[PDB]
Order: C-alpha cells, then sequence, then structure tokens
C-alpha cells in the first residue's frame, strides 16, 4: 500500500525490498516489494 | 539476509 | 462366519446425524430423506417456491 | 519427553535466536558482504515464535455470531431488517467482518436464457421439418421418415423380433425409437420400414428447437388422454405402383405436447393458422442469450444514498443515527473504484459476488483480420463415394477382349473419376457466426426491422421485442472494415457491457445456476465508508437497514430489458446479520478499548470517491451543455472528473421506487462501466464569471480543454487518433504524473482497471471518399450483394440467390484501390475524465496546492463550466465529480455511544441554514 520509508522530521524512501540479481530465489530469502 | 524466517508449510 | 463380533476396538458414537444408523430418514414434514450412504448427500439441495 | 523443551528447541532452532544472533559475528559479517554472489541465507534456520500470553482469550467465546432480526418488515417494494449489534465487554468488532446473510427465492422470469443456441436438435438444419401432416384442398398429406428396419408388418404393427415363435411387435408408446436406424452406410433395401410422424392436430414446428415432454418411463412422448391411455394410431404405407398389397412403411401417428422453449421462427411463410405445406419452409432461430443475475458486489440490493431509506447504526441508549448519508454521494461507485486500487479486480470472489463487468475486446473493437482459408475444406459422403457405376470384369484374349464371368461378378460398383464432394468455407463461417451473434444482434434498433408474419411486442423494453427484431447479416458481415481495428460508429454509443460475453455477468449468472427458479443464499457486504472499516468498541448498537426488491435494480440482464414486464421477481425469506469477532484477550481488548475511547484516538475515515455528484441533464441531440455552480468557498477542492451517462440507464436515486425506470442492464453510474467518454469535444472552465481556468497560457489552446478535434489544421493530435495534445498531457498527468519528462507506459500498479491508459484505445480506418472517387455510387443495405447466392438476403434465414460478383465494399488495396480518407477516433471505456485542480495538473498530494491557495480559501468564486459533447439521439446525463474530502471522524466515548462528525469541503452538506 505504501513503499518502505525511513524516518531521519523528514520522511525518506527506504531502498529495502527492491529487486536484485541473486544466485538463489529471492522469495525464500526476503519479501520483495 | 539472515533475519528472514524459514519457509515452512502453513507457518 | 464363526468369528466373534466384535473382536475389533470399537470407537464410540459421534454425536451428530448421519453416523448412528444408515436407515432412510424423514424430513420435518414427513418427506423421505435418503440415507447417509447416498451419493445425493454429497451436495446440498434446496427447494423454494417463487413469489 | 522433557518437561522443559527449551534446551533442544534452542539447539535445533525451533524457538530461539535469528542467524544474525547465534552465528559467529564474522560469519554474519561475511554473509552480508557476499550476499549478492554467494548466498548463505537459506543455510541457517531462523525461528518465528507466536506470542503466548495476552493475545487470545481462554474463555468460552464465539468467533462468528448470528444476529436474528429484532424487527423485520416486508414492503412490496423493499425489505427492512433491524438488528441488535451487541458487542460485549472486552470484545472488538471490525465492521468489515459484518455482512447480511440474505436467503430467499429469485425468479428470473421467462426471458432468461443462459446459453446461446438451442437445447433441442441443435445439429438439425433450421429449415428441417418434423415428420408432419397437413391438409390440402381435404386430403391428409404425410411427409415423414422411416429409419427403423424390422422383420414383418401385420395389422398389429411392425415385428421387432420374436419370443420363441410368437412375433413380438413394437410397443406403440415408445417403439420404434426415433434415435435408432441403420448402422451401415450403404443404402441396402428395407422392405418393412417404420417411423413416427406427428399428427395434423400437432402444430408444425421446425426440427431445430422442438421439444415435447416424455409421457412414459421409456421416453416415448405423446399426449395421454383420459378415457389415461395414449392415442397412437398406425398408418400403413406401400408402393404407389403396388396399388395383392403388402405395406412397406408404418408411421405411428401421435399427438405430442410440442413446444419451442428456447427458439423462435425467423421466417414465417404464411400468415394463416393450421398446418399446411408452406409451413415446412418455416425456419427456426435460437433466442438471444440473456444472463439475468445479481450485480457485481451486490449493487442494487442495499439502499445507499437514499436518505428516505437510510440505514441506522446507533446505540440502543441514544438511538441517534451515526450514519448521515447523502444523495450526492455515490457509495456504490466509491466501492467499485476502491476494489480496483487495493486488489486485483480481474479475479472472482463469489462470496461478495465480486465479478467485474468486462466486455470482450474483440466484440467492442472489431479487429477484422479476415479468415485463414487458403485451403478448401470439403465434406465427403458416407462411404467416400455415391455415384459409382456398374461394370463387368473383362479378360484379354490371346488386340482382343472377352468377358471374365467365372471368378468375378458381372456387377461391380466402380467410380470413374473423382468422388462426389461439396465445399464449405469453415473459417469464414466461424467468423461470420462470430460477428452476427456478438455485434450484429447488438446493433441499435433503428438499424433493425420487424419480421414478416410474426407477432412482435410493442414495448421496446421487452425481451420479446429484442428477440424478434430481425437484423440483416450484411450490416456486420465477415468483410466489415477488413484490416481495420475499428469499433463501429453504430456500436460506440451502445453499452458494451450489456452483452452475453460480459464475463462478469456470465460468471454471476452461472453462480446462481441455470434455471429460472433460483433459491439463493447470498452474503452482501457493507459499503458505507464510515461503517465499512469501523472497529466498534463494546456496547449495544441497533443496526437497521433497507434492502431493495426492485428487479431492475437488484438484478442485471445482458440485454437491459424491463424485468418487471418480463416476469422477474425476488422474495426475501430471511436476513441474518453475521459478525466475526477476533478472540482477543480480555485484558488486551480492555486496553485497546480504553485507548480507542480517547478523543485523540478517534477513528477517521474517507470515502474513496470523495466527490460531490451532480447529474446535469442533456437533451436529445444537444451539443453544448452549460452548467453553473453559483458561489462557494472553494477551499480544499481537488478536481473534476466527468463522464456522459444515459438517463434511460441511470436511475434517480433518493427515490425508493422508480415506476418509469424500465431498464435492467449495467448501470454505469453505480458500477463504473462508463462507456460514453469518447463523446466529449471540449470543456470551458471559467471561475468567477471572468477568469478562465487554468488561464496562464497553460494549454496550446489556453481558454479551454479541447478533448478531441474534427478539424485539425494546426496539427495537435496524439496517439494516431483525434485526441488533442493538451488533453492527453492532462490525462497522463492526472493519473500517473507522466508528461513533463516524456510520455511512457506507466507501471502496472498505477495503471489499474478503471484508469485512463489501460482503456485508451486509439483507432483509424479508411472509408471511401464520395468527393474524390469518380465512380462512387451510394449502395444501401437493400442492394449490397456480397456472398450473393450463398447467404440469406437481409435475414439469418436460408440462402437465396445466385453466385455473382459482389458490389460492396469498394477495394481499399491493390492496384484498383479507391480514393480513401482516414477517419480517426478513440474509445476509452471504464474511466472518468479527470481534470485535477492543481497548478501543474499533477498529483502532489490529496490536498492540492490550489486547494490550499489563499485565492480560493479566503473568497467565494462562481463556477461556469461549459461542456460541448457529441450529439446523441437519446436523453443523456452528465456525471461530474466535484472532488471533495468526504471525511468522517468517529468518537465512542462511553459504552454504547457512537458519535460521528461528518465534514466535506468545498461541497459541504451543512451550513448555517440547517
Amino acid at each position: 500500500p505504501r513503499p518502505p520509508v525511513e524516518e531521519p522530521a523528514v520522511e525518506t524512501v527506504s531502498p529495502e525490498g527492491r529487486g536484485e540479481k541473486r544466485p538463489r530465489p529471492d522469495r525464500e530469502e526476503t519479501l520483495v516489494t | 539476509g539472515l533475519r528472514f524466517p524459514s519457509k515452512m508449510f502453513g507457518g | 462366519d464363526g468369528s466373534i463380533v466384535s473382536s475389533y476396538l470399537t470407537t464410540r458414537m459421534p454425536p451428530w446425524a448421519g453416523v448412528r444408523q444408515n436407515v432412510m430418514g424423514s424430513s420435518i414434514d414427513g418427506r423421505p430423506v435418503l440415507p447417509a450412504n447416498s451419493t445425493t448427500l454429497t451436495y446440498e439441495t434446496v427447494s423454494g417456491t417463487p413469489l | 519427553a522433557t518437561p522443559s523443551m527449551m534446551p533442544q528447541w534452542s539447539y535445533m532452532h525451533i524457538s530461539g535466536q535469528d542467524a544474525s544472533e547465534y552465528l559467529s559475528p564474522g560469519l554474519v559479517q561475511f554473509a552480508r558482504a557476499t550476499e549478492t554472489y554467494f548466498s548463505l541465507n537459506n543455510k541457517f534456520r531462523n525461528p518465528t515464535v507466536a506470542p503466548t500470553h495476552d493475545v487470545t482469550t481462554d474463555r468460552s467465546q464465539r468467533l462468528t455470531l448470528r444476529f436474528i432480526p429484532v424487527d423485520r418488515e416486508d414492503t412490496a417494494y423493499s425489505y427492512k431488517a433491524r438488528f441488535t449489534l451487541a458487542v460485549g465487554d472486552n470484545r472488538v468488532l471490525d465492521m468489515a467482518s459484518t455482512y447480511f446473510d440474505i436467503r430467499g427465492v429469485l425468479d428470473r422470469g421467462p426471458t432468461f436464457k443462459p446459453y446461446s443456441g438451442t437445447a433441442y436438435n441443435a445439429l438439425a438444419p433450421k429449415g428441417a421439418p418434423n415428420p408432419c401432416e397437413w391438409d390440402e384442398a381435404q386430403k391428409t398429406h404425410v411427409f415423414g421418415q422411416a429409419p427403423y428396419s424390422g422383420i414383418n408388418i401385420t395389422k398389429e404393427g411392425i415385428q421387432i423380433g420374436v419370443e420363441g415363435q410368437t412375433p413380438k411387435y413394437a410397443d406403440k408408446t415408445f417403439q420404434p425409437e426415433p434415435q435408432i436406424g441403420e448402422s451401415q452406410w450403404y443404402e441396402t433395401e428395407i422392405n418393412h420400414a417404420a417411423g413416427r410422424v406427428l399428427k395434423k392436430t400437432t402444430p408444425m414446428k421446425p426440427c431445430y428447437g422442438s421439444y415435447a415432454k416424455p409421457t412414459n418411463e421409456n421416453g416415448g412422448q405423446g399426449i395421454l388422454v383420459k378415457q389415461l391411455e395414449s392415442q397412437v394410431e398406425m398408418q400403413f404405407f406401400s408402393t404407389t405402383e403396388a396399388t395383392n398389397l403388402t405395406p412397406k412403411v408404418v408411421l405411428y401417428s401421435e399427438d405430442v405436447d410440442i413446444e419451442t422453449p428456447d427458439t423462435h421462427i425467423s421466417y414465417m411463410p404464411t400468415i394463416k393458422e393450421g398446418n399446411s405445406r408452406e409451413l415446412m419452409g418455416q425456419q427456426s432461430m435460437p433466442n438471444r442469450p440473456n444472463y439475468i443475475a445479481f450485480r457485481d458486489n451486490f449493487i442494487g440490493l442495499m439502499y445507499y444514498n437514499s436518505t428516505g431509506n437510510m440505514g441506522v447504526l446507533a446505540g440502543q441508549a441514544s438511538q441517534l443515527n451515526a450514519v448521515v448519508d447523502l444523495q450526492d454521494r455515490n457509495t456504490e461507485l466509491s466501492y467499485q473504484l476502491l476494489l480496483d486500487s487495493i486488489g486485483d479486480r480481474t479475479r472472482y470472489f463469489s462470496m461478495w459476488n465480486q465479478a467485474v463487468d468486462s466486455y470482450d475486446p474483440d466484440v467492442r473493437i472489431i479487429e477484422n483480420h479476415g479468415t485463414e482459408d487458403e485451403l478448401p475444406n470439403y465434406c465427403f459422403p458416407l462411404g467416400g463415394v455415391i455415384n459409382t457405376e456398374t461394370l463387368t470384369k473383362v479378360k484379354p484374349k490371346t488386340n482382343g477382349w472377352e468377358k471374365d464371368a467365372t471368378e468375378f461378378s458381372d456387377k461391380n460398383e466402380i467410380r470413374v473419376g473423382n468422388n462426389f464432394a461439396m465445399e464449405i468455407n469453415l473459417n469464414a463461417n466461424l467468423w461470420r457466426n462470430f460477428l452476427y451473434s456478438n455485434i450484429a444482434l447488438y446493433l441499435p434498433d433503428k438499424l433493425k426491422y420487424s419480421p414478416s408474419n410474426v407477432k412482435i411486442s410493442d414495448n421496446p423494453n421487452t425481451y420479446d421485442y429484442m428477440n424478434k427484431r430481425v437484423v440483416a447479416p450484411g450490416l456486420v458481415d465477415c468483410y466489415i472494415n477488413l484490416g481495420a481495428r475499428w469499433s463501429l460508429d453504430y456500436m460506440d454509443n451502445v453499452n458494451p457491457f450489456n452483452h452475453h460475453r460480459n464475463a462478469g455477468l456470465r460468471y454471476r449468472s452461472m453462480l446462481l445456476g441455470n434455471g429460472r427458479y433460483v433459491p439463493f443464499h447470498i452474503q452482501v457486504p457493507q459499503k458505507f465508508f464510515a461503517i465499512k472499516n469501523l472497529l466498534l468498541l463494546p456496547g449495544s448498537y441497533t443496526y437497521e437497514w433497507n434492502f431493495r426488491k426492485d428487479v431492475n435494480m437488484v438484478l442485471q440482464s445482458s440485454l437491459g430489458n424491463d424485468l418487471r414486464v418480463d416476469g422477474a421477481s425476488i422474495k426475501f425469506d430471511s436476513i441474518c446479520l453475521y459478525a466475526t469477532f477476533f478472540p482477543m484477550a480480555h485484558n488486551t481488548a480492555s486496553t485497546l478499548e480504553a485507548m480507542l475511547r480517547n478523543d485523540t484516538n478517534d477513528q477517521s475515515f474517507n470515502d474513496y470517491l470523495s466527490a460531490a455528484n451532480m447529474l446535469y441533464p442533456i437533451p436529445a441531440n444537444a451539443t453544448n451543455v452549460p452548467i453553473s455552480i453559483p458561489s462557494r468557498n472553494w477551499a480544499a477542492f481537488r478536481g473534476w472528473a466527468f463522464t456522459r451517462l444515459k438517463t434511460k440507464e441511470t436511475p434517480s436515486l433518493g427515490s425508493g421506487y422508480d415506476p418509469y425506470y424500465t431498464y435492467s442492464g449495467s448501470i454505469p453510474y453505480l458500477d463504473g462501466t462508463f462507456y460514453l467518454n469518447h463523446t466529449f469535444k471540449k470543456v470551458a472552465i471559467t471561475f468567477d464569471s471572468s477568469v478562465s481556468w487554468p488561464g496562464n497560457d497553460r494549454l496550446l489552446t489556453p481558454n479551454e480543454f479541447e478533448i478531441k478535434r474534427s478539424v485539425d489544421g494546426e496539427g495537435y493530435n496524439v496517439a494516431q487518433c483525434n485526441m488533442t495534445k493538451d488533453w492527453f498531457l492532462v490525462q497522463m498527468l492526472a493519473n500517473y504524473n507522466i508528461g513533463y519528462q516524456g510520455f511512457y507506459i506507466p507501471e502496472s500498479y498505477k495503471d489499474r482497471m478503471y484508469s485512463f491508459f489501460r482503456n485508451f484505445q486509439p483507432m483509424s480506418r479508411q472509408v471511401v471518399d464520395d468527393t474524390k472517387y469518380k465512380d462512387y455510387q451510394q449502395v444501401g443495405i437493400l442492394h449490397q450483394h456480397n456472398n450473393s447466392g450463398f447467404v440469406g438476403y437481409l435475414a439469418p434465414t436460408m440462402r437465396e440467390g445466385q453466385a455473382y460478383p459482389a458490389n460492396f465494399p469498394y477495394p481499399l488495396i491493390g492496384k484498383t484501390a479507391v480514393d480513401s480518407i482516414t477517419q480517426k477516433k478513440f474509445l476509452c471505456d471504464r474511466t472518468l475524465w479527470r481534470i485535477p485542480f492543481s497548478s501543474n495538473f499533477m498529483s502532489m498530494g490529496a490536498l492540492t496546492d490550489l486547494g490550499q491557495n489563499l485565492l480560493y480559501a479566503n473568497s467565494a468564486h462562481a463556477l461556469d463550466m461549459t461542456f460541448e459533447v457529441d450529439p446523441m439521439d437519446e436523453p443523456t446525463l452528465l456525471y461530474v465529480l466535484f472532488e471533495v474530502f468526504d471525511v468522517v471522524r468517529v468518537h465512542r466515548p462511553h459504552r454504547g455511544v457512537i458519535e460521528t462528525v461528518y465534514l466535506r469541503t468545498p461541497f459541504s452538506a451543512g451550513n448555517a441554514t440547517t
């Protein structure tokens, strides 16, 4: 519903959940948003 | 990373 | 047969309908209900008269 | 086995630390560095542990509750059910888990047909008659068939076999069976045939679509008459030149209760009643498929936005209603657009009847590729050949030839040359069946004409009218716009969702069943946004609601016929309110109760549409539409969104029953199936009677929003269509923030179903030019003879005519291509023309910068919007969304107290006058 966000107030977009090249499938490791 | 919980059937 | 009935371990009776016996039942107004072994009790069937 | 299982749950990592915590700190530091090229992530077990205490209670408590109506009421036009929504102590209820379990019996009427084609003798030809008898000037003629082959014929009937030595004759009630005949292909001699023939009192119908009910256990149909015995007479026939006499054919005459329950006659040859020879030429056509079902997400059951039928949620102590509904709110469309944004709208959820109205994209926009018919497709006789001749074996002499009649017979059926065959174009016939069933039958009624010698209904909103209006197949035939991806100009202003390929209504009709008489069992969600996601704190609340019984509102047909005339009826047996409680612990749910009763923890909601809804009427063939908002504080104004509707298709809500609303199709006002977006030319927005908006020389034509053009001299169109460059910039910036840094395909999560770019379909074709082409002749549909002798003229009936070179259409390709002109248009369904009230037409927040501007916040401005639309020969509406902040804040200070404050800006529903 909302992209991930850091809070340094200011409101900063967090880079977590983004797609990457991985040697192992990314769903069994992380949540991909 | 290493904090991601392990895949199990139904939990 | 010659064997003893019942030589197996008897599990007690479940307290809901369709398990106790397999006799043809009856509806609340007297309509015939088929037994629980019947294929027609694998779905539900509903009756309704229109307006 | 161990009383404390923790030392070996922590050893095997069933309950313990994450791999960042139990591993050595060098290995965790190693695995983070090499994570993109050598994954050590799945090599280590990470436990997840559910919380034990203070989450779930240990007391006897139900998940789902059942709420009997305290006070139910059955009006002839509506239904009302009043409940007690008693939330006990230390319990919380999200009102999303609440729904009404409605039981009852739905009658779909005689005009419901859930399938194309027919049920009975579909493989029969449409002109093929039943074995029938009639009278001519009186002698009784017989046209029948005798497929059975018995042993012997006496006066007791045909001998089907023996029982020892006694001849066991046919039981005349069901034997000989009309399904049993010869099994071999070669026409051997039958000396003692028999069949079944309908009597002259039985009305003559074509075989295609004929049904009679079986009147015995063995399936032999025939009218039983009381004396209760079947009158089946036997009719013995012999050779014409034979008249001792031995009968050859026995036809068992009978009266059946014949009927055509799902077809109609496409060609009546004679206006006279009674059986005749000319009624063997009557040809049967299947009725149009009509899918009658509840609407998507149960639109039309519940009285939303009718304040005369407004529902109640109030505590039993106060009984002061916390639901303040409005007539210029659209709670149905606010729920249709909400489900698009937060979910996959293409999927089907049968419990809320969530099956979105979706036309077929081949039917709306005809993408006519022609047919792949390079090879001829032949049919062949049963044994491969039928016209073999008789020959005689001949052996040579020792030039010379002589008869060889010792080993070979003198009669040998040998074919000389190629076998007999007949050619059918299959891919053209599959494509011509496609375009007629889906497009030509759905043409406007001004194109169709009345059938000859067929009694048709006078009410045009009746299915008996819509079924029997015969349409020429040459209007939409297999050559329409060949190689042009072009929706028809006739079919643009026709609702694409009133169609039998509407896969939602196709799903919602079969979800109830296939029969006319449907006892239903439905779960209807709650859509009113203040009580749609509300978490009720403990207390005793009454919860009263009004349900519709209007079959033009609660039901949706795929033709839009009047279901009050067409016999559809709904009856509500009982309604139960269900409510699933979370089994929260009684100290956790007492803390959550106590936190949510503070005046700072008030649950505040927003309608997803968040708009004021004003339907401005447009007269028939009226091009200019002036509206006027008189004077208002325009603070917190978000924008506009508009779409032309039809007054026939849009009911006037607020009225509990509209007796002049003779339509039961897709209502675009309620479900979001907007389809008249392409009929807008320009919009002129002028604030305060002097200042044109946006002003500022913003657009290439700065005084107005040119949506499309006919005259394009200066070259301002996008997308190879006639939509302008100013308007395509606005519509890509309103929906996607795209247009100042290049136009590109937006991402799939912003491009939802009811959005602009998902549905914007630009089109172009070439037609003939009557001004440049020298040999142009205007040939109407009466005189267009393509497929001349292989196609029925102006009818779906049997073929007539001769093979002959066509005259229609003119060739647009080849060396003899005519002088052709390009017609451009676009179709953009399902969407609203958003014009955001923002200084750069972009969405930088829900509260825009001009809504916060001190010009519009500290002053009152008039609004004079001037719409210019395409003319339509039908009274149409204009549905402008004045986008507001339709916000509720809900306070529950004590047990059973439910206080709400509603406020929307600018278009508030309360001022000092009230």
